[PDB]
């Protein structure tokens, strides 16, 4: 989508000028670039400009300045008039973060007068100028607003693939006797981050590897090397395999298969199409049970923004700035819409305000009037959605679950459990004759994060027991088992961890 | 023949204040 | 008054500086209930910060100055809670009271109302003025307004057919009347009158 | 060439400024009749001045009008910023400001221009760095001093002009203050911004004027400017015959004020919404558009019209949705502020907050306030001896004086909504402050409701509303509502028109959260009101 974007800005701004003068509307000046690291600002600049035959004027951050003073205002209006008087096209601002020093920070004169003189020429273009400008920058915070202001800035990008991955490493590699059995396809697969430079350095690793291996078996005798080592080189599909691997879910939640499928289902309804609504937000969990890990199986494995926070965790002791802070989170939310606002903890922000008659209780009612007046007022439009969890429903109040503001309930066993403990113990080296069923048999009224503590306590005990083994074994030789003397957890760990394990609620 | 020259601009500080609550 | 320590003081003291270097000058302190309340006790914060801008006022008005002429007017409506540090000759020394009108002055009332207002020759408003008790200047006021309000929607109905608000619209607009202080509230003030006097 | 002919004609001029006709006249006389005959000026023999301090809300078109004379006349238009000019570095900021004023009295007679000078004058006393006492002692040595200032006129520009110096504000720096802060200015903007491209020719710009009612200005050029991308970004999906019959529509004006909301100014229905209540919604419709539409008539009869309106009752009845339908057909602001969302437990923080709201509303005239839970605002302040009970007495005085002190009640139309009137105090219910007493209290009613509520829904032949408000005996419009939205979750259930078997399935779980007690105190405190409307009739005189 970014991409027809910004070739719908760069073609039809610069193929249709006749056009957009008679439609009447001269706002396009120049696009920004941002958005993390390594995601293909200057692969899109590259292809934008040998895409067009326009001229292509690319001034760094930078390379503008020089001994002389206000030479730097001079660069910039040699560039704008060139960009101005070769051809209708486009100018690329690199790194724009070191001219722009956000003008509030710093303290110079010749940055405050690099960034007047590219104001001023960044404004005095014209209809016939027909040329835009392209700028890409790495954090997007450090700009100025009059930057950013309408008449120079107003199109950004947010630019957040495995072609153009296939494309660079076919051109990068393509100058070399490579190999016969290698698959490009899939090292554009498993790459999945990098960009640009990232696949210059795994292919250099690559070659590195490859020098390595064929380096202690042929004695390239450093003082004369031979000549039939340089014909016989090839870098195989091992060397760019661990080059990637020495370079830089829905199935987790066992049971409650009915609620988690009734609970995707309507989270994609809702958030899905809206005609069907059109022609005809939130949800809260409570009981004795994995709720934060199905929150967090939302957060994780459902294509779309998540934002949580625990209960007390907005809460200042003043006034107003209590408020200021639910206000902000629900325009962060307003703001990357669509959105999921767990409230963990809700019946420790709620309370049930009724009466308190104090500073807590005033603080709490407003508290509950600033949630109650700041999520009623959500539309149709920027369908953000609240999740609620809690322990205790009794202590939660009947004005937040009121129809038409968080209406469903979903009511959160041995099986559970058993599964909660096999998805804790998925990364382990456990004791092949090992049950859990004993143990989710014997533990009834328990949750997973007292599993989780019974399993940890496990470890601990295996833990000393390998650390005493390995000081015995260091003062028998000092006066040999195998890499560990205990290397899975035993039963006896898991019967002595259980000797001092609790309920939580 | 060049030179050098020394130069001492400025500091900046932060202040601390109190303030009155009505219960 | 200000959020934080000692800035309600540098307030009044700016603004009584003020008053003091363009002499003559008239200073109308109004709500004098809020700012000048009795001192006694509160064992609160918002206590000692109420309790120094009194005192801040005291010695602001009659303390270590030239005298030069400020006329400070106090304008309360509960005025037994205020620090008789300030009722006192050489801050505040006549305490006037303002009861509701007689029959005179509300007659007198409705003409300064009625000043400006184009009104019919035969309606006198002595009836009105008779045929009323307990009102307030501010009633006075709701009546002519009500008046007035009928008066146009006449004319927009009609729609110059109707340049003056006559008898009849005056007679619908009193039809249902305002009675702003009620008995209860006005025997306190008579109290607090004759215990003054 | 012709850059140099296009440049000279696109610049900015007198007919480039719409709604600031009196201001702008003024300092157009008071700047241009020193420059086309000083003859004038020796005749009377008196120095003319030269200070404008321009205050106002940002986004207004104050330098614009400074451009638009420095280009009108034979000037020299340079500008200098507030936050550029300083810096750390000592003895630099005064130099960047002695060679700015050095180079405006080089050349000709020319006006500076020196934006945001909030920022460069902390007032000698509130603030604690020494470069900016430095550079405000620069600034009132370069405006006056021996051989100060010699054929040269300063503008500046600011949004609160009170954090300026007392010195910075006097004769001969700033002699003169101009408040750059309505409908037909706001034509006049949409005239001269939608001036050089045929739009069409059926859009009407009355609309457009009375629904931007929070524009500043500068906001008006964005929105032109956002319909016109719009409309060829629409226009260019599938595409000498694209150019011919181009332009926007009033689909696109729409899509222009709804995709853009913020009006740059600090602002927080149509008649329809609402069910029942119709001599209440004739009163409300009475005593807001007289006031607004015949300004004439009321100076003809010359008298001020009445203000506020406060409701009492049960609650759930409508009172915010009356409020928010009396404001929607004038082209006023709506401030709709809560009880005990401005209450802190710091000294003078509540007060502080209603001389904001109060302050934002008397700078946007006409504009209505919406003030809810008066009995938790007012309380009845009488005596509590504590201190939210002097914070109680602090809020009301400050309400009271707001309401009915030293101001002008340009046009503020507070209109207040409790569930409690025995807990107010007999100070803000006199007239003059909230004199309409209006009682907010059926199933004819509840038919107006239902089809107030029922306005673009499908709906089916065979469901009957009358069957449905005669079972309600004594619900509100929130138990109704409530109904709605059930029927509309079975709807899109069901789909996942209305049917009749929702609403069936539906009117067994009604909720009636209203009780019979506090109907007979409301009852009982209407029959007091009535009873105390005492000896009057129809008082032939
Ligand atoms: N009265 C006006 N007439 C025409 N355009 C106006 C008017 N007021 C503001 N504008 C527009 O608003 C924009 C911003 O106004 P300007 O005076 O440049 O700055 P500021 O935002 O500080 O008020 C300008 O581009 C101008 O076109
Ligand atoms: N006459 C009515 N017609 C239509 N809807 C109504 C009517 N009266 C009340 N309502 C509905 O009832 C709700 C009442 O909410 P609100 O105005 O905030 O409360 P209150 O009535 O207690 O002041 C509104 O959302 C409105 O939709």
């Amino acid at each position: 989508k970014q991409m027809a974007q910004i070739r719908e800005m760069v073609e039809l701004p610069l193929r249709h000028p006749q056009l957009f003068k008679a439609i009447g509307i001269k706002p396009p000046r120049g696009v920004l670039m941002y958005g993390p690291p390594g995601t293909g600002k200057t692969l899109m600049a590259r292809a934008v400009a040998n895409e067009t035959g326009a001229f292509f004027f690319l001034i760094n951050g930078p390379e503008v300045m020089s001994k002389m003073a206000g030479e730097s205002e001079s660069n910039l209006r040699k560039a704008f008039e060139e960009a101005e008087k070769n051809a209708p096209a486009i100018i690329f601002i690199d790194e724009i973060d070191s001219i722009a020093p956000k003008r509030d920070k710093t303290n110079g004169e010749v940055e405050r007068r690099v960034v007047s003189q590219l104001l001023t020429l960044m404004d005095g273009m014209k209809a016939r100028s027909n040329v835009v400008v392209i700028a890409a920058t790495n954090r997007p915070n450090s700009i100025d607003p009059a930057l950013r202001r309408f008449g120079r800035f107003d199109r950004e990008v947010d630019i957040g693939d495995a072609t153009g991955r296939l494309e660079v490493l076919r051109i990068h590699t393509k100058n070399m006797k490579l190999a016969d059995d290698v698959d490009l396809e899939a090292l554009a697969a498993e790459t999945h981050g990098y960009v640009g430079a990232d696949i210059a350095s795994l292919c250099s690793e690559a070659a590195m590897q490859q020098i390595r291996e064929k380096m202690d078996l042929i004695d390239l005798d450093e003082d004369e090397i031979d000549a039939e080592v340089l014909d016989s080189l090839g870098v195989t599909m091992d060397n760019f395999r661990f080059a990637l691997g020495n370079s830089n879910t829905w199935d987790d939640v066992g049971g409650l298969d009915e609620i988690k499928e009734e609970l995707k289902e309507t989270v994609e309804y809702p958030v899905l199409h809206p005609d069907q609504y059109t022609k005809f937000k939130g949800v809260l969990f409570y009981g004795p049970t994995g709720k934060t890990l199905l929150a967090k199986a939302v957060a994780t494995e459902v294509s779309a923004n998540f934002i949580s926070v625990k209960g007390p965790e907005l809460l200042s002791m003043w006034y107003g700035e209590s408020e200021s802070n639910i206000r902000d989170i629900f325009d962060k939310a307003r703001a990357a819409a669509p959105t999921v606002v767990f409230l963990d903890e809700l019946d420790s922000i709620a309370k049930a305000r009724g009466g308190s008659l104090g500073d807590a209780g005033g603080a709490s009612d407003r508290v509950v009037n600033q949630l109650l007046t700041e999520m009623d007022g959500m539309n149709a439009k920027k369908n953000v959605f609240v999740i609620g969890a809690t322990n205790r429903p009794d202590q939660i109040d009947p004005a937040i679950l009121r129809p038409g503001r968080l209406d469903q309930l979903i009511y959160v066993d041995e099986n559970a459990r058993l599964s909660i403990l096999n998805a804790q113990l998925r990364k382990t080296p456990l004791e092949p004759g090992l049950e859990l069923t004993a143990i989710a048999k014997a533990t009834q009224g328990f949750s997973g994060a007292d599993l989780l503590y019974i399993v940890q306590r496990a470890a601990k005990y295996a833990i000393k027991d390998s650390i005493e083994a390995h000081r015995q074994h260091e003062a028998e030789k000092e006066v040999e088992p195998e890499v560990d003397p205990v290397p899975y957890i035993t039963k006896e760990h898991f019967a002595e961890a259980m000797k001092t394990a609790k309920r939580s609620v | 023949a060049a030179a050098a020259a020394a130069a001492a601009a400025a500091a900046a500080a932060v202040a601390v204040a109190v303030a009155v609550a009505a219960a | 008054l200000s959020m934080w320590y000692g800035e309600s003081e540098s307030n009044i003291r700016d603004i009584f500086d003020k008053a003091r270097a363009a002499a003559p000058t008239v200073v109308f302190l109004d709500e004098l209930d809020s700012i000048a309340k009795a001192r006694g006790g509160s064992l609160g914060d918002a206590g000692g910060a109420s309790d120094r801008v009194v005192n801040q006022l005291l010695t602001e008005m009659d303390g270590m100055n030239a005298k030069k002429n400020v006329f400070v007017i106090g304008a309360t409506n509960r005025p037994d809670q205020i620090d008789p540090a300030i009722l006192r000759p050489g801050r505040l020394d006549q305490l006037i009271y303002v009861p509701l009108p007689d029959e005179n002055a509300r007659l007198s009332i409705l003409n300064a109302q009625l000043r400006k207002t184009p009104l019919e020759p035969g309606l006198e408003l002595t009836a009105i003025a008779k045929a009323t008790q307990g009102f307030s200047g501010a009633d006075l006021l709701y009546i002519v307004q009500r008046a007035a309000k009928y008066a146009i929607k006449d004319s927009i109905e009609a729609h110059d057919p109707v340049p003056y608000i006559t008898k009849e619209h005056f007679a619908e607009a009193m039809k249902t009347a305002k009675r702003s202080v009620s008995d209860a509230e006005l025997r306190r003030y008579e109290a607090y009158s004759q215990q003054m006097k």
